[PDB]
């Protein structure tokens, strides 16, 4: 049984630590170097998020161990900002070494840290004024989209991208007290036509199909037959025997199905609802009959696709051929088709003027490779509206409210003059790690990057002046319009402190042998 | 000696002999870019064509000594 | 389980691409010496390898960051023409420098943005050069004859360079608008001549004529379907079922020469001897065909009804449930043509148009597959001049011009980043390095040079080492595309700056 | 064959072994204490602060790593509050008798000198306690929210501590004559009434499933009867697997629907049973979701189990793994159900029961990992609540005693001995390493704290201890830091009983020879 009592826990706790930090702050901002990852299957990866490579790489300590479930309540919550509670936890840790090394007790630090977390939180409220009314404020958010687009997937910033996304979040938000649910979003991918070609569904597409040109290819009235029963024959993966008595009794039994191609038919233009859409498939034989007898039809449709147009629609689904009832069918606000991609096929598109239960942007890319890519900047950039659409509080963040703050828990080990004043010394200069570590990454010297800000404190205080990372040498935060949510970045306040709160909770540092292993 | 970026300032100080910025080189005590032709920093004729001159001299007698014998 | 520190990854990156650079700059340029392949992970085989994707994707990398490299020079090869070797050697030349930079501790962004403008900076250097010869009709033929010559070299070929440059030339001038890259076809068959190439008037399939079928059909009526057979013929809503012992394995192979004779009485009721199938027969059922009188005509395709259809003026179409579903064929003339070795029938007519087919002799395997992507290369840079009639100057004359453009442009305009822009325009001169040696010329010689010399007049004088000399890249022919020079510069100036923003590889 | 090794260099192998199996639950217990992280087999890493819940989690080593599993269990299984002090002060008397059986001396005089300590404590302990239900007041439920604001000050909290304490008292004054956890367990969300918490006397559900539609369904009963189910509920029931067929056209049409109709039949067989609301623990299918639309009835999957044992002891019901109830006394039912989305998370209400006596908080806080340290702030405040009243016999905590009950057994040392001061000395050196602990899982310098302490415990009065949440020298009574005496009284007679076990045996004999 070995025993790693103290500062002996505290190495173990440096050395992830220092590993998980180093690698963050080569990736901050759009100066950041990208995260390569082989899989455990042998799979290339590039990214330059760490809540996907903390969620990639096979933790081993401890202090690793801990990061996927402390960068999952980042992302989850805020999106972008992976990088910087890694960076900043592990300032104040490999600090609060040098403070055990002056002699400083761990446990009194860890007492001040929280306290120095809370005049950090109480400094954003007067940092970066929070009034943006609706119509305004999708335009810094049509900028900070287009930071996340612009430098990172596309070099030059599609611009149907970072507009459709704002206007996705407002569809859900006006429903749902000036908030959006993740699960009633969904950012939607699909490949095969032009990677310039993005679409905002208010409800959710299938592939709409046709079996012949010949045949007439329709899309009418706002109301969708969200059907699981047959109005074309079915497949469940299987076989009959086939048999019949002569030639002549199928010659008849293709006009007596003739007649039940359509009574499936009237019975459900009767009750409404045009479009009608099967689950289990079928082959384009008695489909383009449909198509001749004068009703659309969609066949092989996945599973949970008709659950996710009955929510988008709030209807129900009609469950049997029997059973038939318009309450049980869609209530959609537009049904109308559009082609999928530019070559290949077309679509129907179900919006709903009444629903917002699932609001699909509907993405496409001429590459596999680039859309999860583009995806996750747009994850990201769909998780920061939602801190913003509750509450208007931004922050001018990226080098200005880092030294502000900085300035002032170092001050406040000076007002609140006592023990953790070294603990308030910890937080002071890991903050300023942060706007080193985007100008580290950067190619800019980072040693004169802090110098300037800082001076510009002396000139102004609570800044919407900060450092630039694109080189322009011009370095402002509202006319180089790097801004962000006040949510996210007091939230990254109570994530970091978390962590160095959590790596102190026990004093057992024993084991038998097996403790981490 | 300064202690500096030499990348940053040699990079900087190539830019500006390019086009023919002659008269201002880099003052040192800062580190900046800063007058010439009196500066303080402006040094004497005399001795760098006596410099250039033993520099490149010896450096090439080096390179002729490659029969090196010791016999001490 | 692995995460690799920086400081071996980016050694990881640079090694992955100087272990790769190294295979393809003997095969660069005009190649003075080669690649040999040698297999031993597979079977016991010895392979000369001037393509790149032999060398490339037959020996799959091991780094992976050289897996990128891979990649990236893969799609440039398969859209412009010779993209696996010029992309992965510039790439492997810009990181042996970087880590000179990295040795005095260069900021990587810096290394990032030094190579991105002085890229822009190169291709508009580029452009300057790039001058039309495609202009005149005249001028348009001897445009395309030259770069012919240089597409085709650096590769390995007998006889073969001079008979494929002037028959694809013929192909480009005809369409005066467009290039042939729709519906022309590279026929490769066994032949006995190392030298020959030929243009097919009109279109031919796979057809030994046999038993008693006759060699010509005239006045032809062709009857396009894709239903056929093989070996196999069940009935419609019947079957045979004989299986209950060892003996009945004998007669259940037996069987299926009885099976060929009811797909023969489909066709009878036709009339129509021009029947043309997807499926192909065997000796077996060839005697059941021509015995009805209704000849049916294996081994088609899509590409012979798209090769009919924009001479003659049809269409191609398929899913023969309806034969009015399927767009038919007309000839005049149906022959029976013996090229190479091998006995192929010939639907001969109106050709000479949008439309061609290209049809190879060689009795040797190795000696059709480099002839294949050495055409391959041309068609699409051919094409590229109908695109854009400038031509640069090929042979690392035009590498030259780029050289003396972006160093002057590393001075002027950067502050910091000239030491990154330098690494950009000193990996561009090791370009005439791994090709003076190949030729036998002093490389520390040749590089700075002619760089000065044709860029301060006569930039057509340029890198002549096919005599180890300096000559003139317009009047001794060496000069290539505008646009096949511009694309592998980007996917070389990428794939580089991809693997070095890699700060952090991890295994899992 | 077996194992065996007999005396003093086993039994020093004895002493030496427990002492550091007892260094993690040595250092543990409270805010400025400690809250555990452990990894086992698979890598599930769990956290804690009961040793007694993870030393039945962490494996034995020695016989003496066996003595503390039931020792600490007891400890848990009474009060739930204070399992390690007891592992705490076993090995702890260990200490200081070391270097007398190093020395030889080693009676069996040991065990009867913690025996007889023990009675000296255990009385003193009762004598000083004060019931505090009966003297201090005669509603005693005001009482309880000074103990109970104290106990949320001291972990989270200082502000949210007086909205929170009235419900923690008229949560605690339901769950009488009972202890569950599953009864006064805690919910979290963000995006409700934030920083504030409300209390519900009843049932509700933490995890229901919707999003196959909860709008179409009516959300709300006046007489609900409720449906405890453990069944899967599948998207379509099934056909055979073997000469399973489509395509012909004769029986087509039958086997689609034939899939269709066996499941609505069990679904009706629910219904005409008696239900309104259906809830399973097992998914509940999409389209089977719609159908408790059609016959216009709630219904939730994907529910955990520990909500459906909520159910049952409010409504008198049962837990079913079934399609067809033949009682509504294992049936579920109340007279108000009512679905409720506070942080948008979809909860089902249980008010009206027909005794209603499981409590439920629905917690908010500022933030989610601020939400974890305030459902244990409000956890710690339900325990000693709930210890409070079942126990009025009352002395402060913090250890402010012991620090008395050490000056006062070293009296007895001044005054018993024929060797005995070397024992009671050192049981009385054990006694103060609790509060020592609790200033040092507190970092701050015990010797400084502790030793200021016995000088105003030698002018009069045991309530002075330490109050943590400052770390300054304090009247536990007046600074409301308090925990009842047969706590400290069962924690000695135990403490003592597995040291009294260490003493008596110096060997450990393996019968089957591992």
């Amino acid at each position: 049984k070995s025993r790693l009592m103290g500062l002996e826990a505290l190495k173990s706790h440096i050395m992830a630590a220092k590993a998980v930090a180093n690698t963050m702050r080569t990736s901050l901002g759009p100066n950041g170097l990208d995260k390569m990852m082989v899989d455990k299957d042998g799979d290339v990866t590039v990214t330059n998020d760490g809540a996907t490579i903390l969620s990639m790489m096979d933790v081993d300590h401890q202090i690793a161990k801990l990061m996927v479930e402390l960068s999952k309540s980042q992302d989850d919550e805020i999106g972008d900002g992976t990088t910087g509670v890694v960076v900043l936890a592990g300032a104040l840790l490999e600090e609060a070494e040098q403070l055990l090394d002056r002699g400083i007790h761990p446990i009194r630090i860890a007492d001040g840290y929280e306290q120095a977390a809370r005049v950090a939180i109480e400094h954003l409220d007067k940092i970066s004024d929070s009034v943006l009314v609706d119509i305004k404020d999708t335009e810094p958010l049509i900028q900070t989209a287009k930071t996340t687009l612009g430098s990172k997937v596309v070099n030059s910033c599609h611009r149907q991208m970072a507009e459709i996304a704002v206007n996705a979040v407002l569809t859900v938000a006006d429903m749902e007290r000036r908030d959006v649910d993740f699960e009633l979003i969904k950012v939607e991918g699909k490949v095969g036509g032009r990677l310039e070609d993005t679409k905002l569904i208010k409800g959710v597409i299938v592939d709409k199909d046709f079996s012949h040109p010949q045949m007439p290819k329709k899309v009418e009235d706002a109301k969708i037959a969200i059907l699981t029963c047959p109005f074309e024959p079915p497949k469940p993966k299987t076989k009959h025997k086939l048999d019949v008595t002569s030639v002549e009794d199928y010659k008849a039994l293709q006009k007596y199905e003739k007649e039940k191609f359509e009574e499936m038919i009237q019975q459900i233009k009767e009750t409404g609802a045009n479009l009608a859409i099967c689950q289990w498939g079928f082959d384009d034989e008695a489909n383009h009959l449909l198509l001749q007898n004068n009703l659309p039809a969609v066949r092989w449709v996945g599973g949970p696709e008709i659950e996710l147009i009955a929510i988008a629609t709030g209807g129900r689904i009609v469950p049997r051929f029997s059973e038939l009832t318009a309450e049980k069918l869609g209530f959609a606000g537009l049904v109308q088709e559009i082609s999928f991609g530019t070559t290949k096929d077309k679509m129907l598109v179900i919006e709903q003027c009444k629903n917002s239960r699932a609001v699909t942007i509907f993405i496409r890319g001429g590459n596999k490779m680039i859309i999860e890519e583009a995806k996750r900047s747009l994850h990201d950039a769909l998780c920061v509206i939602r801190n913003l659409i509750r509450d208007n509080r931004v922050v001018y963040g990226g080098g200005a409210a880092e030294i502000s703050c900085a300035l002032a828990v170092s001050q406040e080990a000076d007002k609140c003059p006592t023990l953790e004043q070294y603990a308030m010394r910890a937080f002071a200069d890991a903050l300023e790690v942060i706007p080193m570590a985007l100008s580290e990454n950067s190619g800019m010297n980072p040693i004169q990057t802090m110098t300037e800000v800082r001076a510009r404190q002396v000139k102004e205080m609570n800044p919407a002046l900060g450092i630039d990372c694109l080189h322009k040498g011009t370095n402002d935060m509202k006319q180089q319009h790097v801004i962000e949510t006040l949510i996210g970045k007091k939230q990254q306040i109570s994530l970091a402190t978390q962590m160095v709160r959590m790596i102190l909770k026990i004093d057992d540092i024993r084991k038998p042998g097996e403790s981490e292993e | 000696n300064a202690g500096y970026d030499s990348a940053d300032l040699v990079a900087q100080l190539r830019a500006a002999h390019s086009e023919g910025n002659t008269t201002a080189g880099l003052d040192m005590r800062e580190g900046t870019i800063g007058d010439m032709a009196i500066l303080g920093i402006t040094e004497s004729f005399q001795v760098k064509r006596q410099v250039l001159l033993s520099a490149a001299e010896a450096a090439e007698v080096i390179l002729r000594v490659d029969n090196i014998i010791k016999a001490a | 389980a692995d995460e690799e520190r920086a400081e071996t990854a980016r050694l990881t990156s640079f090694i992955g691409a100087i272990a790769i650079g190294d295979l393809v700059k003997s095969t660069l340029g005009p190649k003075g010496m080669d690649k040999i392949l040698l297999s031993s992970g597979r079977d016991a085989s010895l392979m000369v390898t001037n393509d790149g994707a032999t060398i490339l994707k037959n020996i799959g990398v091991d780094n992976p960051a050289a897996k990128v490299l891979v990649d990236m020079s893969r799609v440039q090869d398969d859209e412009v023409g010779d993209g696996t070797t010029s992309v992965t050697v510039l790439a492997a030349e810009l990181l042996r420098e970087a880590e000179s930079l990295i040795a005095k501790k260069i900021h990587p962004q810096t290394i990032i943005a030094g190579w991105r403008e002085a890229t822009k900076a190169a291709r508009e250097a580029l452009l300057s050069s790039a001058v039309d010869h495609g202009s005149d009709e005249v001028k348009f033929r001897q445009d395309l004859m030259n770069i012919a010559g240089t597409t085709l070299s650096s590769k390995l070929l007998t006889h073969h360079k001079d008979h494929f440059t002037k028959l694809a030339v013929e192909a480009v001038l005809r369409l005066k608008g467009s290039g042939n890259l729709e519906a022309i076809h590279i026929i490769k068959k066994l032949g006995g001549s190392l030298a020959d190439s030929y243009l097919d008037e009109g279109f031919l399939l796979d057809k030994k004529i046999g038993v008693n079928q006759p060699k010509r059909i005239e006045n032809a009526k062709i009857l396009i379907a894709n239903t056929g057979m093989d070996t196999d013929k069940i009935k419609i809503f019947g079957s045979r079922v004989r299986v209950d012992s060892t003996a009945k394995v004998a007669e259940i192979e037996h069987a299926e020469k009885e099976k060929m004779k009811e797909k023969v009485e489909r066709i009878l009721k036709h009339g129509i001897n021009c029947f043309i199938n997807r499926q192909l027969i065997y000796n077996y059922p060839e005697q059941l065909f021509g015995a009805a009188g209704v000849m049916a005509i294996e081994h088609a395709d899509f590409a012979g009804v798209e090769r009919l259809a924009l001479v003659t003026g049809g269409e191609i179409a398929s899913t023969f449930d309806h034969p009015e579903l399927v767009k038919l064929g007309s000839c005049k003339l149906i022959e029976e043509v013996m090229i190479g070795e091998d006995k192929l029938i010939h639907f001969s007519g109106v050709a000479l148009g949008e439309a061609c087919t290209i049809v190879l002799r060689g009795a040797t395997q190795q000696i059709l597959d480099e002839a294949e992507r050495s055409l391959h290369d041309a068609l699409c840079v051919l094409a590229q001049t109908v695109k854009d009639s400038r031509t640069v100057y090929g042979g690392g004359c035009s590498e030259m011009l780029m050289a003396h453009a972006v160093t002057q442009l590393a001075n002027r305009t950067p502050g910091k980043e000239a030491v990154a822009m330098e690494s950009y325009a000193k990996a561009l001169r090791m370009l005439p390095t791994i090709i003076a040696d190949n030729a036998g010329y002093d490389s520390a010689d040749l590089v700075a040079q002619l760089r000065a010399a044709h860029s301060e007049g006569n930039t057509t004088a340029g890198l002549d080492m096919r005599e180890g000399t300096i000559g003139d890249m317009a009047i001794l022919g060496i000069t290539e595309s505008f646009q096949v020079k511009r694309q592998v510069l980007l996917s070389a100036a990428e794939a580089a700056e991809v693997i070095l923003r890699v700060d952090n590889i991890i295994k899992a | 064959g077996t194992d065996s090794s007999q005396g003093i260099p086993q039994l020093v192998s004895n002493i030496s072994a427990c002492q550091v199996i007892a260094e993690a639950v040595r250092t543990t217990l409270g805010p400025r204490g400690m809250d555990k992280l452990i990894v086992d087999g698979r890598g599930k890493a769990t956290i804690s602060n009961d040793g007694a819940t993870i030393l039945k989690l962490l494996d034995v080593v020695h016989p003496a790593a066996k003595t503390l599993v039931d020792i600490a269990k007891s400890q848990d299984a009474e009060v739930g509050d204070g399992t390690t002090s007891v592992t705490l002060l076993a090995a702890e008397f260990l200490k200081q008798v070391k270097p007398y059986v190093e020395e030889g001396l080693h009676p069996q005089i040991i065990i009867r000198a913690f025996r007889t300590a023990t009675q000296l404590a255990v009385n003193k302990i009762k004598e000083i306690a004060v019931t505090v239900k009966k003297a201090d007041k005669v509603e005693q439920r005001k009482l309880l929210e000074k103990c109970a604001m104290t106990a949320l000050s001291s972990k989270l909290i200082s502000q949210q501590k007086a909205f929170f304490a009235k419900m923690v008292v008229d949560a605690v004054m339901m769950l009488d004559d009972l202890l569950q956890l599953k009864m006064i367990g805690i919910k979290k969300v963000q995006g409700g009434a934030l920083e504030d918490s409300q209390l519900v006397a009843g049932v509700a559900f933490k995890k229901t499933f919707s999003y196959a539609g909860f709008e179409m369904q009516p959300k709300k009963y006046h007489n609900p009867k409720i449906a405890l189910l453990n069944v899967e509920l599948e998207l379509k029931a099934e056909k055979d697997n073997a000469e399973i067929r489509v395509h012909t056209v004769e029986d087509y049409q039958a086997i689609v629907d034939a899939e269709w109709n066996i499941l609505y039949d069990k679904l009706e067989k629910i219904h005409h049973s008696g239900a309104k609301v259906v809830l399973s623990k097992l998914p509940i299918g999409d389209v089977a979701t719609q159908y408790f639309a059609d016959r216009d009835m709630f219904c939730a999957g994907r529910v955990p189990e520990e909500d459906l044992k909520r159910t049952m002891m409010a409504c008198g019901g049962s837990i079913q793994t079934s399609v067809n109830a033949l009682s509504a006394d294992v049936l579920g039912r109340c007279q108000v159900f009512e679905e409720t989305q506070i942080g948008g998370e979809r909860y089902n209400f249980f008010t009206g029961c027909p005794k209603a006596k499981t409590c439920t908080f629905i917690l908010r806080g500022g933030a989610e990992q601020f939400m974890e340290e305030t459902e244990r702030s409000l956890h710690d405040a339900i325990m000693i609540v709930r210890r409070a009243i079942k126990n009025d016999s009352v002395v402060a905590g913090g250890g402010a005693i012991e620090m008395e009950l050490s000056k006062y057994l070293r009296d007895y040392s001044r005054t018993i001995p024929g060797k005995q001061q070397l024992l009671i000395g050192a049981y009385a050196k054990a006694l103060e390493i609790i509060p020592r602990q609790l200033c040092d899982n507190a970092g701050f310098d015990a010797t400084n704290i502790l030793n200021k302490l016995r000088a105003r415990h030698a002018q009069g009065g045991t309530w002075y201890g330490v109050d943590i949440n400052n770390e300054d020298i304090a009247d536990n009574f007046e600074a409301f830091v308090w925990e009842p005496a047969m706590v400290r009284i069962n924690a000695l007679t135990a403490a003592s009983e597995a040291a009294c076990l260490i003493v008596s045996v110096d060997e450990t004999i393996k019968n089957p020879r591992s």
